[PDB]
């Protein structure tokens, strides 16, 4: 079947820090519209495991920009909702165990994805009050 | 593979 256990996770395993396997990954996702929720609270948690270290979630990060920014594009807005969803809280946590080099990429792709306006503005403002309070000062 | 990469290339776009 086009679904099994982990999938998401075993593709993450194989993608690296490049547009190359990212894009191509997101391809995939964008293919998966019909079960963008599914796919949605799979990566979250996959993310949200920490038997993954910074850099697995470092790959999961360019994949979800790629994704939602197609989502956005066409039209699969169950994408960018699904994954939008998840990202306030999800992308609010990659700031707790990101390195400051990292969070401040980090900050660039959702930055990116702001000025290109994925995200509905109400849900943008969930991932900006979640990555301050992620700050780890205040 | 791991060609260059910048955020703020990629598709937003593509096709409807």
């Amino acid at each position: 079947m086009a679904f099994s256990s982990e999938q998401f996770t075993t593709k993450l395993n194989t993608l690296e820090d490049s547009q190359e396997s990212i894009s191509s990954a997101s391809k995939w996702l964008l293919l998966q519209y019909r079960d963008a929720p599914k796919v949605a609270e799979m990566w979250k948690e996959y993310m949200l495991r920490p038997s993954v270290n910074t850099r697995r979630k470092l790959l999961g990060l360019y994949l979800m920009n790629h994704v939602v920014q197609q989502a956005k594009g066409q039209k699969i807005i169950q994408f960018q909702d699904s994954f939008g969803k998840v990202a306030a809280e999800v992308l609010g946590r990659i700031n707790q165990e990101f390195p400051r080099d990292l969070k401040k990429k980090l900050s660039r792709v959702v930055n990116i994805l702001k000025e290109r306006n994925i995200f509905s503005k109400q849900v943008v403002n969930d991932i900006e009050r979640s990555l301050a309070a992620a700050l780890e000062h205040h | 593979t791991s060609p260059s990469y910048s955020p703020t290339s990629p598709s937003y776009s593509p096709t409807s």
